[PDB]
């Protein structure tokens, strides 16, 4: 599904973007 | 997914991992 | 795509880089 | 594209993405 797949893609690259945010150093 | 956040971006990321960074 | 490859993408590359520091 | 970044963060995320590929393991 292309709007499932959009939000998942979204949250995935969210969800590494705060970890490597989180990260600090 | 196909329009935004490409293919690209996941296979980028499945490439940096594969490479062993994390 | 009209805006293919967001802002995000750089502010996760970035933070990436940063986490990495080499 | 109008929207601007387009083009630059397609070039950064082949080039990156091929860079990462040349690492092979």
């Amino acid at each position: 599904n292309l709007v499932s797949g959009l939000i998942e893609a979204r949250k995935y690259l969210e969800q590494l973007h705060r970890k490597l945010k989180n990260c600090k150093v | 997914e196909n329009r935004e956040v490409p293919p690209g971006f996941t296979a980028l990321i499945k490439t940096l991992r594969k490479c062993k960074i994390i």
